[PDB]
């Protein structure tokens, strides 16, 4: 699971 | 000059609780608990369920006359009967170990139903074609599409013999009843022989049955009884059939195959094309989340059930927007 | 708070800093604006996506699981059979709703101490050269322009460089 | 000048256990474990117990007349068994599916006792006075309040017919019983027949019995045995008798309701003028925290039963008066 | 504790602050006392308030439930039925001995941070006009009369009002 | 002039998990989780098991002469069978509640073996010598050693009548069969009356036995079969046997001792000269650690079996000697 | 970590200190060494031993438990066995591993929070007799030889002794 | 339930 | 259990 909350977070 | 040092908020109205306080409003949160389905029975991983129908199993397995019959070869994820089936056993009795057959069957993935046994020339000189009211079939009376009403013809009833081996490479599933009239006149009349006895073996199984006399309260009309009995008959093994009465004969069989996953569930939904990997007695879920709300009774992969009304998870920080 | 940051000394968030959770916002004669703190950013959301997903995997695939049923002299293995259905429901409701409180109290708690952390490493670069004047900001004892306050975001700040200076205006 | 920041203490001694310490005494804390009850049995939301005093549930079932008699009408929240029942089956034999009548029987709320088939008026032709010296009353050879011992009369033992129909718009438990002699003489002496057969059916019940003679090692003075057989009568259903020997008689039988929450304990203690909403076989509990460690039986709202001694959570701080 | 207050550099507790968990005792001229600061002890009765109900209401009533009963030939299925009674008295047993563990060190733990959130809450409204003497007091660098006092402990110290007698005395 | 604040590291590599963060390597850790054993069955605190080699519990109850006879008393922590029991029941038929038995034979301690009914000496007037080649034994046709195949002799089946009183003081486990012939002239030719009966009773059991003849599938090349029976005879009470055919008669009986902790496990593995307190179908585990995923099924002392591969709590720090 | 202390503003742990879990390094005319502080590692195991023995004392001793057998026509009450064995199972795997990463968590945790707690005990004592140059470090401004710095390590650190030495270097 | 340790507590 | 790291611990 991801936690993509902004895009330069990473996977 | 002047730097601050701060933290994140936003337009976020998710809450969640904590041991110390409820009801906090966050930034960023997770849910995990599924709490919604599609109203639908679905494929399960591409297979479709066998639906009994006006049935329930008591009715398929015997062929009740008022279910519509079923293709001969059937392949099913799970088995669903509906909370009204009207149509099961309809000439009254007990079924034996009628529930060890129900689960023998959740594990079953496929039937084959044949002719073990073909009407007009397993039992000579007996008479095959009694029916009763109490199976009727479009008015007519009738009887159960897999068992033959073995009576007397021309005045006798000889003891007869038959088998069958099993060359299916796969179990067979062989049901027979027994007959029970309520006064010994009708025993006479219908079998001749008010001694009469039935005798059923394999290489495992081992059962004999002897008419009952007795005046009982009628059900559906009647006040005899018929009771109905099953074997698992391995590959490669017989099963002899001998009686001089009162046998209501084998006349089709089942071919059964294992399978995995499979289950039986009481249902008011519709079949639809769609698939999924999680069946409920309400409807599909998909299988995300590790909790699921909707129902006890699952196939498939699914979420575990749980009684919470709410299972959220924060990710992201107290929010005060102020 | 356990730790005194969020909503305690820093009595609120920033609907302003829209690019992370931890951060910092400057006032120079450049400008103004806001500017979040990736290096705490990404270790809170690789702690947190780690508690999640282990949450989850914790949680082993449900495969079939149906009734039974039992005729009218099996009532005694029909209510012991119920018995096990609703004791493993109790003990699984109970489970869910406790793991979750617990690790929402841990969690929101570990970001007062992530917002405080940033704050005393903020705190321990400046020294005396600023002064601390309440709810989580510094004033500079010295001109602070866009390349210095970069030097206090990436943790490179320079305290000799402007030691003078700042003891000159703090007199 | 000063100011100074500091914490409450006071003169508490209460001691809680944490991860890191044990034994830490605090200000302020709840116990969740409770341990006390009052000894007694109670009503339970205000209704009385049904105690069996010297009988067991067979005992009372069947009518042993060593055991106190009932009014014929009772309801009750929780049945209490004595743990030393010298009064139960009195004449030796077997009771068949005791246990499930038992769990049957957890869930009732009320019986009336009614004689289904008086005395002198529903075995005509038949002696209806059998008595026993196992089952003695008052010195006397007695028998079964419930029961009726039907023996030959005027060296005959015709053969009887008779029937109920169930209008109490309840369950009716009806009970009965098949004796078997040690030997072929007293079965001629007592029916008159060697071939005797018992045939008892409803709409959906259906058993036959046959007197089987043999000897058998004395149990309270007896080398014969005498079988126990129930089943719950459906209110608009028929249950008939038919018989030509070795028929202990239905006399009284019980009508039955349903109820939630009840149960069978085993308890030593006696009944008392009080109520409670939790019942354990040592005595009431008061219901108000989360656990118990009294008894793992339990009726009504009780705690949950755990094996801990202590459970206590500190809510104040850390107790350093020094 | 883990906030290094209550037992820490806070050695003990006072019996003489009878109206709350949390707060304040002073000296001036006009005399001496302690006074309990409400805001926080209040706080933390709320969120101990939800703690322990949570515990109880997390633990479902326990309805009927009794003993069955099994003849000689039914030793598998009274193995059985022990084996059930028996797991889900280990687990229950298990799961509130170590709730009660769990939460015990949590409460604790919160309330040595509460003691501190207010210390630090107090040094940074005094800033250099007094001295931290250790053990949790501090020694103003001029006159605090009971109004100045109060403003202390309801969080409205005027610093600037204070701040060139403290400097004279702190010299 | 400096002092500084610091913390330990070192050399361990060891690692643990945490919710936050997986995989940190720490300075002081403990493992809770045992994943070893020593390949061996053990004693259990002192005390041997019981192997019973090449048969399985039926075979060495009804004496199977394939199996090597053991000592006439044996007493056992555990009994271990062997997963490729060659050697069980020759005859073929049914063990009637055969898992009941087993189930009781899980809490017994001890046996000894005795002969309840001296072989020449309790069947006057009837031939004891039958065998079969179903239980064959060196080639030759033979018998189970605890039972006894009572035939017709000099042309007659008289009636029998034998009974044993248990002065034992212990639990005596009484076995026997009964055969059921293919066809009515084996059972004329056998036991001279088609109408057998077999009759076997104590205080408190009670069952009769009719020969039923049908021919059935061969299995181990018999047409007929035998099923096999059992009670046990409490101290104090006899057992009386009474037939005219058809019985296999008791021998050899056990009486019976009852133990705690004791199982039966099914193992591949061999006895040693080891001791244990913590025995697995695998092997002896020593039982210090919390945990085992070793096996789930366990006799003794032992960890709690889970499935978990890896547990292991820190006690040290965050190990950082960079 | 959560108090900011190990892996934190003291960067990494010490291979030289051999002798207990917190302690000090020194550095003087009179040489250099490091020394353990016993008081608080032995508070510390203290704790820990209480912890890992609670986490043994809370599973009891597991008795024998084997496997039932059960015949053809009775597959329900297999089925009803096996969802026994499994259901307990599932818990007993899920309890201990997770028992286990919470307590780790609280674990590191509890080091780090001790390690700070030290680390405060010696800036209050020394005041600005010396200066935070970081990373876990004080600079004296006035000499400390090793009755000086046993006077540190053991809490009894003589301020006024210093001061004046300390006010002139600092100036 | 309630922790009512002093009066000024609410409810 | 002991956590018996260094002797000076006590046991
Ligand atoms: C939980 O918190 C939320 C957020 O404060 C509450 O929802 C708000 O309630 C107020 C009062 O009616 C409204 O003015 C807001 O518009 C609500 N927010 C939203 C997003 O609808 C909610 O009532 C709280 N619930 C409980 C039980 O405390
Ligand atoms: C738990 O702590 C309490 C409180 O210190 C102990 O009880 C005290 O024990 C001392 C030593 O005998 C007595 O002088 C005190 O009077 C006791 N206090 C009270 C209120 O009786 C208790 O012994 C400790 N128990 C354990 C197992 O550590
Ligand atoms: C868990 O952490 C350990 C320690 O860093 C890792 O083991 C090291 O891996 C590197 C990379 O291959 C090697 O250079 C080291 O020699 C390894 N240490 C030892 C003691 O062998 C390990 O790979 C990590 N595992 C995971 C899944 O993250
Ligand atoms: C938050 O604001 C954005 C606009 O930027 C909007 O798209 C989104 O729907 C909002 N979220 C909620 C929960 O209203
Ligand atoms: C489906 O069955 C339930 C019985 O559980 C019934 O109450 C419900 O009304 C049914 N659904 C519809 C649409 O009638
Ligand atoms: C504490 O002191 C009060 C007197 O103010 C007394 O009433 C109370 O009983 C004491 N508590 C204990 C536990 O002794
Ligand atoms: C009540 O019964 C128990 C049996 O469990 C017995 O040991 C106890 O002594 C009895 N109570 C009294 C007061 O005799
Ligand atoms: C750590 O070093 C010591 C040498 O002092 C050595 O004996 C030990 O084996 C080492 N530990 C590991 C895990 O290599
Ligand atoms: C022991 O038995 C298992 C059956 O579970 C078998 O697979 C295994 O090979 C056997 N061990 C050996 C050494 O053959
Ligand atoms: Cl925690």
């Amino acid at each position: 699971x991801a936690l993509e909350y902004f895009e330069w977070l990473s996977a | 000059d002047t730097i601050c040092i701060g933290y994140h908020a936003n337009n976020s109205t998710d809450t969640v609780d904590t041991v110390l306080e409820k009801n906090v409003t966050v930034t960023h949160s997770v849910n995990l608990l599924e709490d919604s389905h599609n109203g639908k029975l679905c494929r399960l991983k591409g297979i479709a369920p066998l639906q009994l129908g006006k049935c329930n199993i008591a009715g398929w397995l015997l062929g009740n006359p008022e279910c519509d019959p079923l293709l001969p070869v059937r392949s099913w994820s799970y088995i669903v009967e509906t909370p009204n089936s009207e149509n099961g056993i309809c000439y009254p009795g007990d079924f034996i170990d009628y529930e060890e057959l129900r689960e023998q069957l959740s594990s079953v993935s496929s039937f084959e139903r044949f002719e073990i046994f073909p009407k007009e020339s397993s039992w000579p000189n007996h008479n095959t074609n009694g029916v009763t009211a109490a199976c009727s079939h479009e008015g007519k009376s009738s009887f159960y599409r897999n068992l033959l009403w073995l009576t007397e013809k021309e005045g006798s009833y000889p003891k007869l013999k038959n088998s069958y081996v099993n060359k299916k490479g796969k179990e067979v599933l062989v049901l027979w009843g027994i007959h029970h009239p309520p006064n010994s006149k009708e025993q006479q009349n219908l079998y001749q022989n008010e001694n009469a006895y039935v005798s059923v073996v394999t290489s495992n199984y081992n059962r004999r049955f002897t008419p009952e006399i007795a005046e009982r309260p009628k059900v559906r009309d009647q006040a005899g009884r018929m009771n109905y009995y099953w074997t698992l008959l391995k590959p490669g093994d017989t099963i002899i059939f001998e009686a001089n009465g009162n046998l209501i004969a084998p006349m089709y069989a089942f071919a059964l195959s294992r399978g995995f996953g499979s289950g039986i569930i009481t249902s008011n939904a519709s079949m639809h094309e769609c698939n999924t990997k999680c069946q409920t007695p309400l409807g599909a879920i998909n299988s995300s989340l590790p909790y699921q709300n909707i129902h006890p009774v699952t196939i498939g992969e699914c979420p575990k059930y749980v009684r919470s009304a709410k299972l959220r998870m924060v990710t992201g920080l107290r929010n005060i927007p102020s | 708070g356990l730790f005194g940051a969020i909503a305690g000394f820093i009595e609120g968030g920033w609907t302003g800093m829209i690019d992370g959770w931890y951060g910092y916002h400057h006032q120079n004669e450049q400008g103004s604006g806001y500017a979040a703190d990736q290096k705490s950013t990404q270790n809170a959301i690789n702690g947190i996506t780690n508690k999640v997903n282990t949450v989850i995997e914790k949680m082993n695939i449900q495969f079939t699981a149906v009734g039974k049923e039992f005729n009218k002299l099996e009532k005694r293995m029909e209510n012991l059979n119920k018995k096990v259905d609703d004791g493993f429901l109790d003990i699984w409701t109970y489970n869910a709703e406790l793991l979750v409180l617990l690790e929402n109290e841990r969690t929101l708690d570990f970001h007062d101490s992530n917002v405080k952390n940033l704050y005393e490493k903020v705190k321990s670069q400046l020294k005396n050269n600023a002064k601390e004047i309440g709810n989580g900001c510094f004033e500079f004892y010295h001109k602070c322009d866009n390349e210095c306050m970069e030097s206090v975001r990436n943790g490179t700040y320079d305290y000799p460089k402007y030691s003078e200076e700042s003891k000159l205006n703090r007199e």
